[PDB]
This record gives structure tokens, C-alpha cells and sequence, in this order.
């Protein structure tokens, strides 16, 4: 009985509820392609706390949700391509909560899988979590991986760099919280 | 021929079947006794399944009343022999079957020339038993089944020993093991689930430090949790050291059969209804009086709806189960009701009950022939008095069912003739002409559906017949190859009921959004209800939508193998389909397709996707980039890897080649490139022995290590990705290939791989777009010049397109000591076909039209009503009366959440809208969408509020969507969210504009 609503409606209403100023939700800027498309969200995502390596960096992302959510998961990539260890070329990303188990689900038991009682806040605290804590166990054959192992300072310094020109794309629109 | 399946026609029923099942059915002869309905739909089955040869014993003379489910006789041939006429048509089904007849059978030893003899309702009692204790006692397998009216049964006897090799046919259970302890306990690898149950039986592989225990030796399964289970002790084996991977086994079961005799007095039930377990025993009874009826009164079955010979029938059945008190149980008496309904209907022949019985019975032969499948273990009875209409508006009496001189006659003898009138002016849409399709139209041919002056049957189909299609859609010849499903097949019922003809409107037209001018409001307005034979979801689910705006019955079912299923869906009561949809398989994650791979559907994956890439995206890219001469803005808008497709367009055009010999080489360097050098690549990246992640290998678990490829054309996999490299690319720059001519000879591609040089493995924003801008080829100096796309067709074996992926596939997973796998278990997973067999496809659709009767009666109760779920593997029967609707209340106002919706008359002003749902309603608008795009918002600002508010609602999507609306809309769907007079969100029914 968990989602009877339709599936446009359902994204619709984790819209008002991700966009409300007054709910005030823990940073996430999102909103529709051309105002138009609900099913392709652009989101803007910035770091929380400043012990993680990522802090204070702007990143554009894209999201495509297919016309069964949410029994299907939605394509998640960034709009540009950022040096992280679980990001490929294309900006797509290694991430076990994105894909669907398989089989009998029965009680999905012990961590982090594609769900219908999943929310989108629920993706998007995983693509933070992940960030601020990258996932060595999935890594991605890009450079990013095999710097984060070795561990030169080469992998902060692009890091560093990656944020720079995240900052880049913040001025454009005013209110910047 | 002895030992060869022809795999381009037999495909679909291979996945079904197995090769080795097939095997042992072409070396098998079947005998059917009696061909009316029940037999005819036995032998179609069969025939088309693929058994060595069919031989059809009926002698007896065609009357008119025959013709109520046996679609392969006419009017014209009353008078002669059943055999004779049905033989020829049989024979035109599978080329590769004959089909004979025996002209007598007084010498009951004829029966030892045959493998399976199944005795249908022309053969009596005293007749089958012989039969069946010579089949008994020489070994010969006995299948027996009746249709009486609404009502019928199936017997199955194979004999003493009788061995199932594969009991479910479903695919063997596996899982990746982390550790195995001295007791026996293996446990699983990073949570993944085994999904064995207790009993089962398993073998080991890639098990480090048990040595003997990878050798194929089996462990029985006590489940331990859904992540580990026991298999004795194994401290003689060794001790465990890491890594292992299991495989569950079948192990063959023997088994036991009683002879028909034995089971009349003491049968084994299977039963076909858990709501309707006390009528079997009922029936047991019931079906051997009517036998012992038709012997006191000179072979005739009870009179159609007459008290005497029920009341005769009741005594008889009290009789018999004072003789075999067992069969019906203490202190239980006999239902009389059940059995008077029996012999009101003893002598009805319905459409519905005959498919199901007929495709059931084919399955269980095939069992009996092949060792595939647990057969049934050995009375199964069934009824579907569910179906008959209330008496009130169709009375059913002496009277109303007599005969008529009509083919009709014995659906009469249940239904009553005016109740066959409102069959016949019926007007249903049918969507999808396939293998279901197919198996509705004979019904609904044999119903007499739309026959009547004020029906009608629209069928649609957008496809054509392909060769692998005529293993089920048995309308359809190989002379018919190329041709329009529907055409093909409303002409094949019009020849089989003449009453059709001129009466179905067979269209091409594929159904969705884009042909809605055709399929109107007019046009859904005027059926009576919609029928699916439909492949896919997207189909199924548009279909569903337009009978919830319509408010149209639907009935909805579908196949897998040897598992089926029915859904009914009906206007303000129930659920649709959408609700109860399933969820599509799992997508592999981008880590273990692009890196880490375990599994060959994860190296087929990976080939598909190099395949379309090579061969298909980027021709279309080329020739989108000579004629569009902005191509480069809109690909820069194009976000996704755009640095790829400015590369997939300049490796096209910096290096094309002229000669295959060219296609050769670069698909010899391909070869080096994805399975050596990216392979080393990856290696120097994370080095064998890289201990990262904890202290723990890096290469563990379900991480294998890859070892790069020495190419040896000596290879299969080897040799078959450069030939079909070579091919595919030749094709995209039109050069000919000598392949095309006569097949590859090695000798000529190892030639020109011989004296080839094979570069060593070198290991290592803004400008890097605008490089590749000024290195690409101008599109003037290239005239004329196209590259010939490749559209990926699974079912032609010439084109090389399985053959690579097979290639491709096995190479990775040599890489990453994956087993390979063969064409067809490529052509299955790359070509996502659905396994299909027509016993399971007729089955499903008999029950289909049992559903159909209570559609034509308007019953409204949801308990009258049935959805199937059949396994014919198990065999497996289990119906349940369908979902009531969602439903849901704003303002203490009650609705339906599927079906009611807000009607409005004219193409009203958005503010118009709100207001008059404030006032009559007490709904404040938040949000409102029409189809994909959103249109309106409370927590708009200033500015887009103003301008949109304003607007009449055509204007509004014309605003927003930037897309005007056509003039043949008629009506639009709108989706709100809105609060309630407390300010709480609720859900609410949608918005039907009536322009
Ligand atoms: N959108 C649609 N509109 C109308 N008919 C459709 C639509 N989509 C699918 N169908 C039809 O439904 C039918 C399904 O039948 P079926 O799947 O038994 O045969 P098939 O697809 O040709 O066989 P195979 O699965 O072996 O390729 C097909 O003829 C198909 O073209
Ligand atoms: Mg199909």
C-alpha cells in the first residue's frame, strides 16, 4: 500500500517539500529542467561539515527518474564531471543504493539498496555521505581512485582545485545560501 | 535429423524446453483418441511442440454441434470422418511432424506402437480402463481427459517408474561464498542471498583449501537463515582458505503411478481451486455416473437441463460413494446441487474449458514423453460455474438452451440462446495479434463474438510475422513470413467461423500516444470492453490508462514459460493493472559492468553496450553531424561524455578504411585494446596483490583479477571477434566483405593477422573540446558520404550480430575466468527474449474467456470474478478474486481513487478552476500538472503567478510546454495537489477537461 499515489504527483510533492524555505531541509538546492520536465531535476549540492574533504564546493547534478518510480530508481549524474574516486568520466557513479536487489526482496536486511519505501532525500543524503566519505570498496577506474590509495597530496590538491571551480558556478543566482 | 532442433523456428520453446528435453520428444509417438474440441486443442498443442509423430484415431461422422470448439472443421464437412478432415490441417502445423490416422482399433496391441496414448471424452469408461491397463502393464504412458460443459477432468498414469530429471525447469540457484567452517556452515558472501530451500542439493567450485570438494560432488541443504546453510561435516576435505562459489543440482526423483482402476476407487488429487477443495471429490463421483448414465441409457448422456436425469445422476453418485466411502470422506454427503448442474451440462462444449483442458493435457504429454517437469500426480477436476450469467436476466431452462440447428448448439446447452445473442453483439478491441492474440481470435471465432448485427472486433498489431512466431501462433504459416499479424490472422478465423467474416477490423497500427486520431474518444466510447495480448509493459500500462479515463473493462493476462497468469479489471470496482505491474529486472551496477564482473550477464551486458557503440551510435553520429550543420551546438547542450562523441566521430573519419583487409586489422587492435592493454591497465591501477581496503586483498569477493589476452586465432571467441568485427565494421562504410560471399576461412584472417604489428602497453578543461573542434573533418570535402547504421536484430543468424556479442562476451570473460556461454544463451540475455510455449499461451487464454462470460453479464460482484495463476512446471493452480479498488476520502467525501474524476465542461480559466473547486469541492489547488509538465504552483512567485493565472488552460500548456495543442484533442487529464478546508494536503481524483 506504500505509494498509491501516481508517480508524477509523488515526485511533485517531494518537490514542494525539498523547495519549501520554511522546511528548511539540510542543503540542497533543486529544481526543474525548463520548470517543465518533472522527471529531470537539476540539483546543486554543497557540502555540510568541514572535517570532510569536500567542504564548502557547489556541484551541479542532474537527476532522471524513469515513468515507474519509485519500483525503479532514478539515473543520477554531475553536469560536470568532478574528480572524486567514484566518478567516471561521464559523471556517473558506483553507489549499492541506486540499483535494485533482485528476487524475492522479501525484508532487503542489512544495508543501503533501492526500495519503494525510499525517498529521494534519502539519495541525497547517500551521493553526500559517500562524498564526504568516499567508498573504497566500489571504486571507479579513474584516476581519482588509485590517488586516494596511494595517498599523495596530488589527490587533495585536485580535490582543492574541483572545489575552486565549484565556486565558479555559484555567483550566477543571487541568493546564495 | 537424429539429434539437430531447428533452433530459428523452435527458439522460444528451447528456453522453455531445453535441448536435451527436445531430444528425447522427437523420438516419441503420441496416439489421441477422440477428435472433437477436447482432442483437436490436445493435438495442435502437441504437433506444434515438435514429437516424432501424431497419429489421431476418431471415426465417427462430423455433426454441426462439433463444430462449437473444434476449429479445425466446417459445415461443409458434415458426413465424414473426424480423423480424415482434421489429419491434413494438424499436418500443415509443423512440417517436421507427421501426422496419421488410424483407421481402426478393435486390435487394442496397435497401442504398443506408440509412446504416450491420451483417451479424450469420445472413449467411455469401460474403453479407457482397458485401454489404460494395456498401456499400464506394457509400459506405455496413459493420459485420459473430459470436458462436460463448465465442468471437466484430467487422469495421468505413466506407469510403474517414471524418472523427473528436472522438476521445476526453473534455473539453477547460485551464490559466492566467504567462509565454509569445519561443521559445514557456509556462509555467504557481502550480503547476498542463496535462495535454496531445505533439501536441495548443491556442488562447490573455486573452493581454496578443500580440494576434493570442487570435484562435482553433491551436499544436501539444511537452510541456516537466508544467508548461510549446513552440508556435514568437511574436515576430511581440508580446511577452508578463502574464495568459493556453489551451484545447485537437480537430482532425478522416481516415481510411482497407480492404473485408472485403482484410482477410481482411491484417487490422488491435484487440485485446481483451494476455494473449491470439497467439489473435488464431489466431481470424482460425479464424472463416473455420468459414465454409468450413459450405460443404462444406451451411450446417451443426461438431456440438456432436465430434472429426471439429474435426479437419476444424484442417485447414482450416492450409490457409488456408499461403494467407495474413502473417495468422499466421513459424515459428508453428497452436494447435490453440483451434481444436478453436472448433468444439466453433460452435454456442453465450451470454448474456454476446452483450451484450458486442451493445454494443460498437451503439457502433461510432453512430460510424459521427455522427463522435463513434474507431472500431475494424477486426478485433477475443475469447474468454472462462476461463469454462468444471473438467471434472472438470462433464464436457463428447457426451453431457452434446446438446439437450434446452429454450430452454437452445445455453448446453448449451458448458456441459453438469448444469452448467445449478447455474445454475438459484443464489441471488443483486441490489442496485440501474437501468440495470445492468436488463442482469442479462434476463441472468440468459436464464441460466435461479434458475429451478431451490432457487434463487432477490432484487432490491432504493428508487426510482422517472424519463423520463430510459428511454434505458438498457430494461425500463421511459413508462407505467411513477412506478412501483417492481424490481416493474416482475421482472415485464419474467418475461414474457421464464416459468421466473422466482414465482422473484424483488422488494423497495423501500434497503440499509444501517437495513433490517438485513429483509436478517438468516439472510437473507445463504443466498445463493450478491451482485451490484451500484449508483450510489454509500456503497452499494457497505456492501455490501462485509456480504460480507467473510459471506464472500460479490461482483461489483462500473460506468460513466462510454463508460468501464467490472468488479471480482470473492471470499471468502479477493482484495481487495474498499473497498480499491480512488476518491477523490471535489477540494473547492474556501473562498478561490477565496468570493472569488476562475476557473472556473464554482466560480460553480455558489457558487449551489447560495446556493440551498439560500435557498430550503431556512431554511424548515426557521423551522418548527424554531415547534415545538421549545427551539430556541435546541440551536442555541447547534450551534456552527457561529449569529449567521447566528438572522439567516436573523429576516430570514424581519421582512419576509415577502404578494403576489409582494413577492418581486419582494426578489429584485431580492437581485441588488443579491450582485453590486453585496458586489462594491464586496470592492473597497474590496482596491482594484483594490492592489499587496500582494510588490510584485506583488493581482489576478494566478487572482485576477480583479470589476466590480459595473448590472442590465438586458434580461439573460437578469438576468431569469431575479429570475423564479426570485420563484417560489422565493413558494413558501416559499404564495403564488401568475401564473407558475405561464402563463409570465413581461417587461413585468410591469419594471414593478414600474421604480418601485423601489435603496439606495446603504454601505461600513461576548455581546450580540450576546442582541439578536437579543429581536427574534425569539414563536412563539404565529404559528399554523398553516409555510414550505414546497424539495427540490432537478434533472430537472424547471416547478420553477425549475436556472434559478436557472443565473442566479445566470452573474451571479457576469459579475462576474468568467467565460463563462457554458447550463441543461444547470448542470443537469450542480449536479445532479452521471453521464453514461450503454446500449452501454457492456450491455457491462459481459456481462462481469459471464462472470465469474458462475466463481462457480457455485468456482474458487479468481486467475488464472481477470477485471477489465475497457473504453473503448468508443477503443476500449479491458484486463483483469487481480484483487488477492490484504492479508496480514499477528502472532506468526509468518499471516492475511488483509480476511477472517479472531476468533470468540466469547456476549456475553463485557471483561475475559474481554483475557484470553483474552493467553492464546490473545499479543495485549494497547490499544484497542477498536465501530463509530464507542471503548470501551475501555489508557491509560484509574483511574476509566473500573474502571468499564468490568467489563462484559459489549451493557452496555459501552450505557455509552459511550448507545444500547441492538436485540434483532435478532445479532452485533456489534469493531476492536482491541493489542501483541505484544514490546510492538510490531501490526495485527490483527477481533472477530465471536456473541451
Ligand atoms: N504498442 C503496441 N501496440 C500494438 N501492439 C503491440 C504493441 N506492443 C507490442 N505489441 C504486440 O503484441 C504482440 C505480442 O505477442 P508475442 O510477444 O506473443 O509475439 P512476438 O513479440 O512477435 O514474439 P517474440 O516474443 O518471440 O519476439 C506482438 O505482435 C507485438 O507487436
Ligand atoms: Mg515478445
Amino acid at each position: 500500500s506504500s505509494r498509491k499515489s501516481t508517480a508524477s504527483s509523488l515526485l511533485l510533492r517531494q518537490y514542494r517539500e525539498l523547495t519549501d524555505p520554511k522546511k528548511a531541509i539540510p542543503s540542497f538546492h533543486i529544481e526543474l529542467e525548463d520548470d517543465s520536465n518533472i522527471f529531470t531535476w537539476n540539483i546543486g549540492v554543497m557540502v555540510l561539515n568541514e572535517d570532510s574533504i569536500y567542504h564548502g564546493g557547489f556541484f551541479k547534478a542532474q537527476m532522471r527518474f524513469p515513468e515507474d518510480f519509485p519500483f525503479s530508481p532514478p539515473q543520477f549524474r554531475f553536469t560536470p564531471a568532478i574528480y572524486h574516486p567514484n566518478v567516471y568520466r561521464d559523471g556517473r557513479l558506483c553507489i549499492s543504493i541506486l540499483h535494485q536487489s533482485g528476487d524475492p526482496m522479501t525484508d532487503e536486511p542489512d544495508a543501503e539498496t533501492w526500495s519503494p519505501v525510499q525517498t529521494v532525500e534519502s539519495v541525497l543524503i547517500s551521493i553526500v555521505s559517500l562524498l564526504e566519505d568516499p567508498n573504497i570498496n566500489s571504486p571507479a577506474n579513474v584516476d581519482a581512485a588509485v590517488d586516494y590509495r596511494k595517498n599523495p597530496e596530488q589527490y587533495k590538491q585536485r580535490v582543492k582545485m574541483e572545489v575552486e571551480r565549484s565556486k565558479q558556478d555559484i555567483p550566477k543566482g543571487f541568493i546564495m545560501p | 535429423a537424429a539429434g539437430e532442433i531447428d533452433e530459428s523456428l523452435y527458439s522460444r520453446q528451447l528456453y522453455v524446453l531445453g535441448k536435451e528435453a527436445m531430444l528425447k520428444m522427437q523420438t516419441s509417438n503420441v496416439l489421441i483418441l477422440g477428435l472433437k474440441g477436447l482432442g483437436v486443442e490436445i493435438a495442435k498443442n502437441v504437433v506444434l511442440a515438435g514429437v516424432k509423430s501424431m497419429t489421431v484415431f476418431d471415426p465417427e461422422p462430423v455433426q454441426l454441434a462439433d463444430l462449437s470448439t473444434q476449429f479445425f472443421l466446417t459445415e461443409k464437412d458434415i458426413g465424414q470422418k473426424r480423423g480424415d478432415v482434421t489429419r491434413a490441417k494438424l499436418a500443415e502445423l509443423n512440417a517436421y511432424v507427421p501426422v496419421n490416422v488410424l483407421d481402426s482399433l478393435d486390435d487394442v496391441t496397435q497401442l504398443s506402437q506408440f509412446q504416450v496414448v491420451v483417451a479424450t471424452d469420445t472413449v467411455s469408461l469401460e474403453d479407457k480402463v482397458k485401454i489404460n491397463e494395456f498401456c499400464h502393464s506394457s509400459g506405455i504412458r496413459f493420459i485420459s481427459s473430459e470436458t462436460r460443459g463448465l465442468f471437466g477432468n484430467t487422469f495421468v498414469d505413466l506407469g510403474d517408474e517414471f524418472t523427473v530429471l528436472d522438476p521445476t525447469g526453473e534455473e539453477p540457484r547460485t551464490g559466492m561464498v566467504s567462509d565454509i567452517e569445519p561443521d559445514g556452515t557456509v556462509t555467504m558472501l557481502d550480503d547476498n542471498r542463496h535462495g535454496l530451500e531445505d533439501g536441495n542439493f548443491v556442488r562447490f567450485s573455486e573452493v581454496e583449501g578443500l580440494d576434493k570438494l570442487n570435484d562435482g560432488t553433491l551436499f544436501k541443504v539444511e537452510v541456516l537463515g537466508p544467508f548461510a546453510f549446513r552440508i556435514g561435516s568437511v574436515k576430511e576435505y581440508g580446511e577452508y582458505k578463502k574464495g568459493g562459489i556453489f551451484t545447485e543440482v537437480k537430482v532425478p526423483r522416481k516415481i510411482s503411478f497407480k492404473s485408472l482402476k485403482q484410482q477410481l476407487s482411491n484417487p490422488e488429487f491435484v487440485f485446481s481451486d483451494f476455494a473449491k477443495f470439497d467439489r473435488a471429490a464431489q466431481l470424482h463421483l460425479g464424472f463416473q455416473a455420468l459414465h454409468q448414465f450413459a450405460v443404462r441409457h444406451n451411450g446417451e448422456l443426461p438431456r440438456t437441463m432436465n430434472d429426471e436425469d439429474a435426479n437419476e445422476l444424484i442417485k447414482l453418485v450416492t450409490d457409488l460413494s456408499v461403494q467407495q466411502p474413502e473417495v468422499l470422506g466421513e459424515g459428508v454427503d453428497v452436494n447435490e446441487d453440483l451434481i444436478k448442474e453436472l448433468s444439466y451440462q453433460a452435454r456442453g462444449d465450451i470454448p474456454g474449458v476446452v483450451a484450458f483442458f486442451g493445454g494443460l493435457v498437451a503439457q502433461e504429454v510432453l512430460k510424459a514423453c521427455s522427463g522435463k517437469f513434474t507431472p500431475l500426480k494424477q486426478f485433477m477436476y475443475f469447474d468454472s460455474l462462476e461463469s454462468l450469467p444471473d438467471p434472472k436476466n438470462f433464464p436457463r431452462n428447457e426451453k431457452t438452451t434446446q438446439p437450434v440447428n446452429s454450430r452454437y448448439d452445445n455453448q446453448i446447452a449451458v448458456f441459453g440462446l438469448d444469452f448467445q445473442k449478447k455474445i454475438a453483439n459484443s464489441k471488443v478491441f483486441l490489442v496485440g495479434s501474437g501468440a495470445i492474440g492468436c488463442e482469442m481470435l479462434k476463441n472468440w471465432a468459436l464464441l460466435g463474438l461479434g458475429s451478431g448485427s451490432d457487434g463487432y472486433i477490432v484487432v490491432t498489431d504493428n508487426d510482422s510475422i517472424e519463423k520463430s512466431n510459428l511454434n505458438r501462433q498457430f494461425l500463421f504459416r511459413p508462407k505467411d513470413v513477412g506478412k501483417n499479424k492481424s490481416e493474416v490472422a482475421a482472415e485464419a478465423v474467418c475461414a474457421m467461423n464464416p459468421d466473422l467474416k466482414g465482422k473484424i477490423n483488422a488494423k497495423i497500427d501500434k497503440v499509444g500516444p501517437e495513433t490517438e486520431e485513429i483509436f478517438n474518444d468516439s472510437f473507445w466510447e463504443s466498445l463493450d470492453f478491451v482485451t490484451n495480448a500484449l508483450d510489454n509493459v509500456d503497452a499494457r500500462t497505456y492501455v490501462d490508462r485509456r480504460c480507467v479515463f473510459y471506464r472500460k473493462p479490461l482483461l489483462e493476462s500473460g506468460t513466462l514459460g510454463t508460468k501464467g497468469n490472468t488479471q480482470v479489471i473492471i470499471p468502479r470496482l477493482t484495481e487495474s493493472y498499473s497498480s499491480s505491474r512488476d518491477p523490471p529486472e535489477k540494473s547492474i551496477p556501473l562498478c561490477t559492468l565496468r570493472s569488476f564482473p562475476n557473472k556473464i550477464d554482466h560480460t553480455i551486458a558489457w558487449a551489447k553496450s560495446l556493440f551498439q557503440g560500435y557498430f550503431t551510435d556512431s554511424a548515426e553520429n557521423v551522418n548527424m553531424y554531415l547534415t545538421q550543420p549545427n551539430f556541435v551546438e546541440q551536442t555541447l547542450k547534450q551534456s552527457g561524455d561529449v569529449k567521447g562523441v566528438l572522439e567516436s566521430i573523429s576516430d570514424s573519419l581519421s582512419s576509415k578504411p577502404h578494403n576489409f583487409e582494413d577492418c581486419i586489422k582494426w578489429a584485431r587492435l580492437e581485441f588488443e585494446k579491450k582485453f590486453n592493454h585496458d586489462i594491464k591497465q586496470l592492473l597497474f591501477n590496482f596491482p594484483k596483490d594490492a592489499k587496500t581496503s582494510n588490510g584485506e586483498p583488493f581482489w576478494s569477493g566478487a572482485k576477480r583479477a583479470p589476466t590480459p589476452l595473448e590472442f590465438d586465432i586458434y580461439n573460437n571467441d578469438h576468431f569469431h571477434f575479429v570475423v564479426a568485427g570485420a563484417s560489422l565494421r565493413a558494413y558501416n562504410y559499404g564495403i564488401k566483405s568475401d564473407d558475405s560471399n561464402s563463409k570465413p576461412n581461417v587461413d585468410e584472417y591469419k594471414s593478414v593477422i600474421d604480418h601485423m604489428i601489435i603496439p606495446e602497453f603504454t601505461p600513461n578543461g576548455s581546450d580540450e573540446i576546442d582541439q578536437l573542434v579543429s581536427s574534425l573533418p569539414d563536412p563539404s570535402t565529404l559528399a554523398g558520404f553516409k555510414l550505414e547504421p546497424v539495427d540490432f536484430e537478434k533472430d537472424d543468424d547471416t547478420n553477425h550480430h549475436i556472434e559478436f556479442i557472443t565473442a566479445c562476451s566470452n573474451c571479457r570473460a576469459q579475462n576474468y575466468f568467467i565460463e563462457t556461454a554458447d550463441r543461444q544463451k547470448t542470443k537469450f540475455i542480449a536479445g532479452r527474449i521471453i521464453p514461450a510455449i503454446a500449452t501454457t499461451t492456450s491455457l491462459v487464454t481459456g481462462l481469459v474467456n471464462l472470465e469474458l462470460y462475466k463481462l457480457i453479464d455485468n456482474k458487479t460482484d468481486i467475488e464472481q470474478y477470477k485471477n489465475g495463476f497457473v504453473n503448468l512446471a508443477l503443476p500449479f493452480f491458484g486463483f483469487s478474486e481480484p483487488i477492490a479498488s484504492p479508496k480514499g476520502e477528502y472532506n468526509n467525501k468518499k471516492y475511488d481513487k483509480i476511477w472517479d474524476r472531476f468533470d468540466i465542461k469547456g476549456d475553463i480559466k485557471l483561475s475559474d478552476l481554483i475557484e470553483h473547486f474552493e467553492k464546490d469541492e473545499g479543495l485549494e489547488i497547490t499544484m497542477l500538472s498536465y501530463g509530464v509538465s507542471l503548470l501551475y504552483a501555489s508557491f509560484f512567485p509574483p511574476k509566473k503567478l500573474k502571468e499564468r493565472l490568467n489563462l484559459p488552460i489549451t493557452q496555459l500548456v501552450k505557455l509552459v510546454t511550448k507545444k500547441d495543442i492538436p485540434a483532435h484533442v478532445s479532452t485533456m487529464i489534469l493531476e492536482i495537489c491541493a489542501d483541505d478546508k484544514e490546510g492538510e494536503d490531501v490526495e485527490v481524483p483527477f481533472i477530465t477537461i471536456h473541451l
